[PDB]
């Protein structure tokens, strides 16, 4: 069911963009390992950070995992999910740390954690 | 064993063989470009060496420290090395030749100092414990002279300041597209020329402003060019050595495919029979 | 001025072609809208006639 | 006319036939016509004018060099970067510091890096020997 | 089949047996039902035999057949995943008999057997439940003679055979039945048992590659490993002329683009082959239910082969292809008619197609 | 040579003005073709769904 | 013991809170070591940033080794 005709072009484009960013990061990972990060081009040094933040943001605290972690769970609507990923890929959050996205719910919790962090 | 585990390894060796073929192709192109850049560098050194030979060994031979054999108490080497792996034995052949010639020197009780081009030589000589005193690394495909200036300057300053009494470059000579040899050659005091410029009897230069300062600059620039040439020849030797090494690795992979496919065939036959025998013998 | 005229002709051509493309994409959006209206009408028409 | 070479330590810069040149020798401007007597001089950083025969004029920027002229021939052993007592001492100072520390840079061969890492992952933990009964 | 990739690279003839083979979820069923839908407005009658399919797939298939109007042409034979294995094993033979009725009367039929591998599993179940001795992978001994005696019925029969069978009621016609069996491989191991049997039976295979399918290359036909051994004898002349290079050009492009990843700053001669291959590989994909007529495919391939892409080679080649089709459909329909009726190719038609692309490139946008 | 330059510049500007007017007129033609085809399909779909 | 190929589905629920606190960095250090393990056969081609992870994961692996019949409190 993941095609534009049933999910809409916005959802399809967001998903394909996330996959493309993560694939490009998986490519760059070995150049980073051998050469070191300071050799990457300035647009690749941005793909790296944005992929690393995507890779954090799609983790999530579950209500039932609380007994494993103590932290409360979060329920995220599909609208907030698309809004968050579509914002991250477009650079609206290039100013936040990476750990601002780890184990958060909606992107509002990301900005509020960074403000706290 | 296991038929699937072996087929997975067969695929992984085929993928390795493909990577090594691509590396062979890339190296075989870089070698041509490098050995043409090698030929683009001859005229400067040749025409400067003819000038130096006219000033130094011709008529009215001027006196300079670099020209004459002062007594030796310590020795300096400029060592060229790669920044990269997969080149075969090239750097270790060169460094073992250096350590042998440097040990022969230190039998006589003389001290030795090293300046390094390239990261491999830095790593090896620090593991060995050599006395490296200057270095440049990360030359890549693009060796500049304006980066050689530094370590050559340190070794020239140490010579004229009277510390170093002999100066060498240590490098691989590119000879054939499959033959390269590690060599040590003397830079300073200036090697003797074979040719005699007695046929330049018929003329002399209008030296503006004055010959002695001009001969000083000429000798400094010539040592620099001879070092740059030794770097570019070693870089083309690196590309050819990587080409040959990746060729050999591709043939080793191709043999290992045969040996793994034989083991896979035996495994899948044994699996077919052990299954069909269990089925047939189970039916009372 | 001969080479400036060449740059003016090429700019005029590319400007006109991009200006035509915005007209075409406006037609495509209109088509998508009017077909969605026709579908939603046929959906309601079905629900009424099958209840009857 | 006479033959002119402008040659750097790296690559050649000019090899045409010339009617005259103008240079700034260290001891002043200097204009070489055909047949000029043998001469040797430094030249200062700055432009050289060539007039190729048929009178075509062009300007080449030189970071310095040595000019040497011969019977029917001339050459400009041009430097590739500005040279000086201080610049060269700064470069030697950095070359010394990088060796007194153990700081090293990264080659720019991203192609070698890619192929090296792909081969390093591909060759890892094959277990191909002992699986293959090759002794060696 | 209405697919640019197959109709150019892998031509199918009336009476051929072409194996649609590939891993799970790579467009096998889509490619088969789009071939059926293309058969609408041809003399060919279509049959779809679904073996072991879940009922939702069959519901969707029938809705799409009637939606695109192809259903009035075609017979649908159903043995769903929950029905007794006897019904699944004996289905394709019923479909083959319904098709052979048309074959024996001097007409043309086309039949698709969906998952012959599921028929082989249903025959294995029914065989083991009768205590019959097993074979290489527990499949009974005669599993080859299961698929063989089915696929050998797909044939073209000469005019004397149909004349004698129908007792003289039809004289000039030759009958044919075309089979497109589908086989599902696991991780692309073509050398499995039932796949290498069916590959030893048929006259070609359309190998569908999963890593091309996930990269958005749909349909994901893999050149080189896929062939038609009947070949250009079935192909129409204009398609045979235009398509001669495309398959080898694509295979060498793929190997060169595999090399490319390790070689930046590469020769400017291969830089052009590796662009033109990347454009032709971008051009040959198309949307789910859009079959394309021989004239539309022919002029798109003429555009690709005679260099008219090289400026638009940038991007938006999909919009270029759609605009080119709409332009040619507006003006030069008498030529699309000539091409669709005759399939012939002439220096005069070559000049006409040059004039069409010259007029399109100068005057339209995408 | 200046008189030739003026002639060539004016001729090429005349060609580019004609081609721009052709491109945009055909863009409007395409847009009208799309909007007619969408009207016809809007009824073709509605009639299909109500007969279904 | 081969970590990472070996699983416990009980996890920290069966650990003292000091052990549960301290174990997560061990897990992440060995996971990074396992990912960066391949490059180890070409260690001095690598960058120092990844090198510090590679030689840290070796030191953790060396720290887990333990003699028989010496239980630790
Ligand atoms: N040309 C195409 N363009 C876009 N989507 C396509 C195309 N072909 C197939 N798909 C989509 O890919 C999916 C898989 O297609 P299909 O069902 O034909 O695969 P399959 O191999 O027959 O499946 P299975 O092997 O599980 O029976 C479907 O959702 C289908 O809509
Ligand atoms: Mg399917």
């Amino acid at each position: 069911q993941l095609d534009p005709l049933v999910v809409g072009q916005e959802h399809y484009d967001t998903a394909r963009g996330v996959q493309s960013i993560l694939q490009r990061y998986q490519e760059l990972k070995d150049i980073i390992a051998i050469l070191g990060m300071d050799e990457l081009s300035e647009e690749d040094k941005l793909v790296v950070a944005r992929a690393r933040k995507i890779q954090r943001f799609l983790s999530q605290p579950f209500f039932v995992a609380e007994v494993f972690t103590g932290s409360p769970g979060k329920y995220v609507s599909l609208k907030d999910t698309i809004r968050g990923f579509k914002g991250i890929m477009e650079g609206e959050y290039d100013h936040l740390p990476e750990q601002a996205f780890y184990m958060v719910g909606s992107i509002e919790e990301a900005v509020e954690k960074a403000k706290k962090l | 064993a296991g038929a699937k585990d072996i087929r997975s390894k067969i695929a992984s060796v085929q993928n390795t063989q493909k990577i090594t073929k691509a590396m062979e192709m890339v190296a075989a192109s870089k070698m041509r470009k490098s050995q043409d850049r090698m030929a683009a560098s001859r005229p400067y050194a040749e025409t400067m060496r003819k000038v130096i030979g006219h000033l130094a060994h011709g008529n009215l031979e001027y006196k300079h420290p670099y020209l004459e054999d002062r007594d030796v108490k310590r020795v300096g080497y400029l060592v060229v090395s790669t920044d990269r792996g997969l080149a075969g034995g090239l750097n270790i052949n060169l460094f073992k030749k250096l350590l042998a010639e440097m040990k022969t020197w230190t039998d006589k009780g003389v001290q030795a100092d090293l300046a390094m081009i390239g990261s491999k030589g830095v790593s090896f000589f620090n593991s060995v414990g050599g006395n490296v005193v200057a270095q440049v690394t990360g030359m890549g495909d693009n060796p500049s002279l304006s980066e050689l200036i530094g370590p050559v300057k340190v070794m020239l300053q140490a010579y004229d300041e009277g510390r170093l009494d002999k100066l060498y470059i240590v490098s691989n000579k590119f000879i054939n597209t499959m033959s390269q040899v590690p060599t040590i050659s003397q830079l300073l005091p200036l090697p003797a020329s074979d040719d005699d410029d007695l046929k330049h009897k018929s003329w002399d230069y209008l030296y503006e402003p004055d010959p002695k300062a001009l001969l000083d600059t000429l000798l400094r620039r010539y040592v620099e060019s001879q070092v740059y040439q030794g770097v570019v020849e070693n870089l083309a030797s690196e590309q050819a050595a990587r080409m040959v090494a990746m060729k050999a690795a591709t043939d080793n992979g191709g043999s290992l495919i045969k040996e793994l496919q034989l083991v896979y065939n035996k495994a899948r036959q044994a699996s077919i029979t052990q299954e069909l025998t269990e089925i047939v013998s189970g039916a009372a | 001025d001969l080479d400036l005229a060449k740059a003016s002709a090429t700019d005029q051509l590319k400007k006109a072609k991009a200006e035509a493309q915005v007209i075409i994409e406006q037609a495509n959006k209109r088509r998508s809208q009017i077909l969605d209206e026709a579908k939603a009408e046929a959906e309601q028409e079905r629900t009424k006639i099958v209840a009857q | 006319t006479y033959h002119l070479d402008v040659v750097s330590a790296e690559q050649q810069m000019f090899s045409g036939l010339v009617e005259k040149i103008q240079v700034t020798g260290s001891e002043g401007e200097l204009g070489i016509y055909p047949g000029h007597a043998p001469l040797l001089t430094a030249i200062k950083p700055g432009m050289i004018r060539i007039v190729k025969q048929h009178g075509h004029e062009e300007f080449i920027y030189l970071s310095g060099g040595i000019l040497e002229v011969q019977p029917g021939n001339v050459t400009v052993l041009a430097d590739t970067a500005i040279r000086g007592q201080d610049l060269d001492e700064a470069r030697a100072m950095e070359a010394k510091r990088k060796a007194e520390e153990h700081i090293s840079s990264s080659h720019g061969d991203v192609d070698y890096a890619q192929a090296s890492a792909e081969l390093a992952k591909a060759i890892a933990q094959l277990r191909v020997i002992e699986l293959t009964k090759k002794a060696m | 089949t209405g697919y640019k990739a197959v109709d150019s690279m892998i031509p199918i003839g009336r009476g051929q047996r072409e194996l649609i083979i590939g891993d799970r979820q790579t467009g096998k069923t889509a490619l088969a039902i789009d071939a059926i839908i293309n058969q609408r407005d041809s003399g060919i009658k279509a049959i779809y035999v679904a073996i072991g399919q879940k009922a939702s797939t069959i519901s969707n298939v029938v809705r799409k057949l009637e939606e695109h109007g192809a259903l009035a042409n075609t017979i649908v034979v159903v043995a769903t995943a929950s029905e007794s294995a006897a019904l699944q094993y004996l289905a394709p033979y019923a479909g083959a008999a319904m098709g052979e009725y048309f074959r024996d009367r001097g007409e043309d039929a086309l039949i698709i057997y969906d998952d012959l591998s599921k028929q082989a599993v249903a025959y294995r179940q029914i065989s083991l439940l009768l205590r019959r001795p097993p074979g290489r992978e527990a499949f009974p001994g005669d599993v080859f003679y299961l698929h063989s005696r089915l696929l050998e019925r797909a044939a073209r029969v000469n005019a004397e055979y149909v004349e004698a069978f129908t007792k003289g009621e039809v004289k000039g016609k030759t009958g044919s039945l075309t089979a497109l069996p589908i086989i599902e491989t696991q991780a692309g191991d073509v050398s499995a048992f039932v796949p290498t049997n069916v590959i030893s039976i048929t006259d070609g295979q359309i190998f569908l590659e999963t890593n091309l399918f996930n990269a958005g290359i749909r349909p994901a036909v893999n050149p080189g490993i896929s062939v038609s051994r009947v070949g250009g004898a079935a192909q129409t002349k204009i398609m045979k002329k235009l398509s001669g290079g495309i398959r080898t050009a694509l295979a060498q492009y793929r190997e060169l683009a595999a090399f490319s990843q390790f070689a930046s700053d590469l020769d400017d001669a291969t830089r052009k082959q590796l662009d033109h291959g990347q454009k032709v590989t971008e051009l040959l994909k198309q949307k789910q239910y859009a079959p394309m007529s021989v004239a539309q495919q022919s002029l798109v391939l003429f555009a690709a082969e005679r260099g008219y892409l090289a400026d638009v080679e940038l991007s938006k080649i999909g919009s270029f292809e759609a605009a080119l089709l709409a332009y040619v459909d507006r003006d030069h329909a008498p030529l699309m008619q000539e091409i669709n009726q005759t399939g012939g190719y002439n220096d005069e038609i070559e000049g006409k197609l040059k004039g069409i692309l010259d007029s399109f490139k100068a005057t339209q946008s995408w």
